[PDB]
């Protein structure tokens, strides 16, 4: 199985050039010599379209793909259309282009938006998904250009090099709903997370549902005791277990609304992708948020928030695939490596059963799956559970390049991981 | 599953026109700066009205022909709630800003229709109440008669391009946004 | 526009708006006319509409065999108009023969047409082609006509006048002839659910058999109605062509031949389908009032004794 | 729907079926008619259709001030067809007072009335209307309109026939006048674009100008063309309405004061919104071919005779 290695989220600065080229040098000649098949990197929305509409500078991002080349290391390129940075520490800040985030003060509606109306702008909404808002482009027009200057700029490096273009499709790249506003500690795990579908540019489509379906009642708002997002599962009678709002039509109703237009934004932006990308040695990759907690709970309720309708009764993973596989997309997932028992038991934490719904899910479209693990961990023992995900993976992303991972007992293990994957 | 569709409110005047075409759907052909559906960034052009509501609200109803937007179009004042369906695929405003209102006609050279035939009046002149219409009517614009009446007879040619009394002289446009950026996107996309 | 509709008497005071509003109808691809003179131009007055209906000229029986080769639906609206000092009978002489000569030319060209008699009186013109048809051996009874719509328009007209209902939506049948005391307006049977009082029966019944007369006094005896008749005329060959094309709610009130009482000839509400009289409804002659009874006891003896007068002239 | 149309002369030829047509329609809700005589009748024949345009007659120049009260659109076909023997110039005399008569009661009426103007001559007809309001200071240029849709008509017959054309689709702009050889088929102009040839060209602009002699010796005795005008004045009259409703597709062939030439008065195809002329399409007189602009050219002297003629008549 192709071992891959992801680059820091420093892998360029505010300005397009390189941060620390000899380190990189360093990591990278380490990580070729390790026997790694390739690498994944960020191409940012904000360090390449940060203050002109038109205007793509590519200075560091070039210097970092040929030189990737050079030390004949796979790129999978993320197109990263989301913000970044300071929620509870510092870390390092990659905002949104500058144009990009004052239409979205002059219109604060073009951010996804909970029902107390607190706005997240790490992502544009989709319920502005089709609407010219950003300097007269739609947020389709604005990521397809993206990705038309990326493809016209490292043409001689796709299918070369260039082996994989994961799709920004949401916050941290997941096609999702920005659930989990760590920011300002607005959510702690464990969690729910809330409804981000309170724009009124959704909230037409609501109505737009809400009519079809002959219920002009239902389209007025969301649920009104869905929980907040630090809330448990069953503190909520949306999400109780027992006979929850959940298992009635209105919830059925909401529910598949709610999913399907987190599909239509999926299927839209992957015609998009396949058509710019269309027959050129590459493949084109989604990544799914990794929802380990609340899986024992029969609503599964930060699922449901996260736009997943996935619950005991249905498998909210089955139309996700069948999208992928109508766009020919591979399924990326993340909490490969986390276990049950390592994961609290008081929020009814599965890791690995949402893994297996994910592989039967995959099976049963024929859908290729990826994985990664979602917190960065040296240990034998997660290599070992990762070891048995993939022999059951069409490749493995790990988190997080670091100089930690050079040292010894730790470089031993990722090296030792890596031809035991090899 | 109608997820193209989006309902939204817009107090009088609308500030839209619309345009009938030779397949019954009316789109929305342009609108007009500073008004409501100005206001309104979701209403774009192009985009099919299947359904709209009264002065009060009312009722929801469906829109086949000139005939129901004949009524909300003659009031002035009021909230009215209207449903719309975004096209399959962007409207190419291109053609409207090509092609001439003249070139985009369906009845060029007005030939009379002559008919006492309530199935081929639009719904504003069957009365449908027993059987095939009791008075004729002599048109000569195609925007008077149902789709089977312009089978009879014989972007989709338009049968008229109709709107209201909106106030304000604001010039019609196709939307508050760097139009030409969006038409060099809309080739971009295209090609 | 797959029909053919020929015109008799197309120069007339009823010929031009009736050729003229049949040629803008889609359904009609050729209409041709007929009269002693004028039809040269009338055809090339009419020849300049951008209607897609062609419009031909004929003038005298030569051309009249040709002019009823193909024709689908034939009207004759050939009737000469009063004069200020003639005879009512020597001018039901003169109309007569105008409509035996034009029936015989039509059975012996195409006879397998749809006949609309609008000479009046069409209570006797009507026995009167019947009558020559039969002579002729080629009489079809499903496919004969007498035009009574302009009765059936004016009654719907008088009815929205009266009472303030929605005009496009009032409907109201006549039962009987088309001149005189014969018209017998069911208002208690009308199609919009109403509620009739005597004096409005009384005043739309005087109002409705007495409108031709309305028109003569209004023109000072120059002529009779010419633009409603050719209105309520197109209305009649307009239905005739959607039951040509197949359609099934051709609900025409006709003055045609019905076994439905002893009178050989009587005006209902007919259904129309390809092969011409596809059914007659009987429930018109169910429900009616005394007022009606007595009305249709006078009707009839009108009736009976027109009807004899056309049998007395065919024959 | 709820527009007012009143016919000035609704009993001749043309009178007749042009009211039946205009009745027959969805747009007006009242007709008025007026004549010297004759209209009663025909008030009354009309009045027993069954549509919802009701109908009122008028008689004499007292009746004259009630017709057109709150009149949305005017037509003006009042004329007499030529006598046998009878002088072009005498002719010429009557039909010109009449216009001028009923154009000057339309003045203190109503102003605003898209005023359609029928009356042969068009092109020395229409000025006279036009000075006739512009002493009342009601010369409005928008308002006032001189019915050139007849050879719009005739122009998309004949090119149909000829071309063999979807008679639905043919839209032939007519420009010049309405006076035979003042008439400027734009051929070239044809919105289903068709190549014509010199030969195709020849005998056809000759028979859109010559149309209405034809006519006229087709009913050799009895006046002219009466059922093709009352067609394409029908035509007229709906686009008037409908533009006069909204509709901003409303493009006609008309004959309106247009500084377009040097010409005052000029027929073209105009834009119809609700106050009238909303734009004039200046492009009818560019890109025209070298035979168009010959006719263009040769037309000037005599629609300029017939225009003195018309101010002539109404300065005297």
């Amino acid at each position: 199985v192709p071992v891959f290695v992801m680059m820091p989220l420093d892998s360029v600065t505010m300005g397009n050039t390189v941060n620390r080229r000899k380190a990189m040098k360093a990591s990278l000649q380490a990580l070729k010599s390790a026997g790694v098949e390739g690498i994944m990197i960020d191409v940012w929305w904000g360090l390449v379209e940060k203050e002109s509409p038109g205007t793509y500078n590519w200075g560091g991002y070039n210097e970092l793909l040929e030189l990737a080349k050079k030390l004949g290391l796979k790129v999978q390129a993320v197109m990263s259309f989301h913000q970044c940075g300071g929620n509870v520490g510092d870390s390092v800040t990659i905002p949104l282009p500058q144009w990009v985030v004052e239409e979205v003060d002059k219109d604060p509606d073009l951010a996804y938006t909970d029902q107390w109306g607190r706005r997240n702008h790490e992502y544009i909404s989709l319920g502005a998904d089709t609407l010219p808002v950003l300097k007269g482009r739609t947020p389709v027009q604005c990521y397809a250009d993206f990705m038309r200057a990326f493809r016209d700029n490292f043409k001689h490096l796709l299918g070369e090099t260039i082996v994989e273009i994961q799709v920004g499709m949401g916050p941290a790249g997941e096609l999702r709903y920005p659930s989990y506003p760590e920011q300002e500690g607005t959510w702690k795990f464990p969690g729910i997370g809330a409804f981000q579908c309170y724009d009124k540019y959704s909230l037409s489509s609501l109505k737009a549902a809400a009519e079809t379906y002959g219920k002009p009642e239902w389209g007025s708002t969301g649920p009104t005791d869905a929980g907040h997002y630090n809330n448990w599962p069953e503190d909520t009678q949306f999400f109780k277990k027992e006979g929850g709002g959940w298992n009635s039509e209105y919830g059925d109703f909401f529910l598949s609304w709610y999913s399907q237009m987190l599909l239509d934004h999926g299927e839209r932006i992957l015609s998009s992708a396949k058509s710019i990308f269309e027959n050129m040695g590459v493949k084109i990759s989604v990544k799914i948020a990794g929802i380990h907690w609340h899986y024992g709970t029969r609503s599964h309720a930060p699922e449901l928030t996260a736009g997943y309708y996935n619950t005991r009764f249905r498998d909210g993973y089955l139309p996700i695939a069948q999208m992928l596989a109508r766009h020919n997309a591979i399924f990326n997932f993340t909490c490969i490596e986390m276990r049950d028992h390592e994961q609290p038991q008081d929020a009814l934490c599965a890791p690995e059963k949402l893994v297996n719904q994910v592989a039967l899910a995959t099976l049963a479209a024929e859908v290729p799956l990826a994985g990664e693990n979602a917190l960065p961990r040296y240990d034998d023992y997660a290599h070992e559970q990762i070891l048995k995900a993939s022999a059951l993976m069409c490749a493995f992303t790990y988190l997080r390049m670091n100089p930690e991972l050079f040292q010894a007992d730790n470089w031993g293990k990722f090296v030792a991981f890596v031809k035991k994957m090899g | 599953m109608n997820l193209n569709e989006y309902m939204v409110t817009l107090e009088k005047p609308l500030g839209i026109r619309f345009a009938l075409s030779a397949d019954g759907k009316i789109f929305v052909h342009a609108i007009k700066k500073g008004s409501n559906a100005e206001k309104a960034r979701i209403i774009m052009v192009g985009d099919t009205l299947k359904k709209a509501s009264d002065s009060s609200g009312g009722t929801l109803v469906e829109i086949k022909d000139f005939g129901d937007t004949k009524k909300m179009l003659v009031e002035k004042t009021g909230s009215f709630s209207l449903v719309l369906e975004r096209p399959f695929s962007p409207f190419p405003i291109q053609y409207l800003l090509h092609l001439s209102d003249l070139d985009l006609l369906y009845n060029r050279g007005r030939v009379s229709f002559v008919t006492w035939n309530k199935n081929l009046l639009s719904s504003n002149l069957r009365a449908s109440s027993q059987g095939s219409g009791n008075s004729g009517y002599a048109a000569f614009s195609s925007k008077f008669f149902t789709p089977q009446g312009w089978k009879l007879l014989n972007i989709s040619p338009l049968v008229s391009v109709f709107s209201e009394d909106v106030p304000g002289d604001g010039e019609w446009g196709y939307g508050n946004f760097p139009l030409e950026e969006y038409i060099k996107a809309l080739d971009r996309s295209k090609g | 526009a797959s029909y053919k509709v020929a015109v008799l008497g197309a120069a007339g005071g009823i010929g031009q708006p009736l050729s003229l509003l049949i040629k803008m109808s889609p359904l009609v691809s050729t209409l041709h006319l007929y009269d002693i003179a004028n039809v040269k131009g009338v055809a090339a007055d009419l020849s300049h509409c951008n209607t897609p209906s062609q419009v031909r000229d004929f003038t005298g029986p030569s051309e009249l065999a040709d002019c009823l080769k193909d024709v689908n639906v034939v009207v004759i609206p050939a009737g000469v108009p009063r004069k200020p000092g003639m005879t009512r009978d020597d001018l039901f002489n003169i109309n007569a023969n105008i409509v035996k000569t034009l029936v015989e030319a039509v059975a012996e060209n195409c006879p397998n047409a749809f006949i609309h008699i609008i000479s009046n009186p069409v209570n006797s013109t009507v026995p009167i082609a019947a009558e020559v048809l039969k002579k002729k051996g080629v009489y079809d009874p499903k496919k004969l006509f007498g035009v009574t719509t302009l009765d059936v328009v004016r009654a719907n007209t008088f009815v929205s006048q009266k009472k303030n209902l929605k005009l496009i939506d009032v409907d109201v049948p006549v039962i009987g002839g088309h001149a005189g005391i014969t018209i017998l307006p069911l208002l208690s049977k009308t199609k919009p659910s109403v509620n009739f009082t005597d004096e409005e029966i009384q005043e739309l019944t005087v109002r409705i058999q007495n409108a031709g007369t309305e028109v003569v006094d209004a023109k000072a005896g120059a002529g009779s109605a010419t633009l409603s008749m050719a209105y309520a005329a197109a209305r009649f060959v307009e239905s005739s062509l959607r039951a040509l094309d197949g359609d099934g709610d051709v609900y025409e009130c006709s003055f045609v031949e019905s076994t439905l009482t002893d009178l050989p000839f009587f005006a209902s509400r007919v259904k129309i389908g390809k092969n011409g009289l596809e059914a007659v409804i009987e429930s018109d002659l169910q429900g009616l009032t005394e007022y009606e009874q007595k009305a249709l006891e006078a009707l009839k003896v009108e009736l009976k004794a027109s009807i004899d007068k056309g049998v007395a002239f065919a024959n």
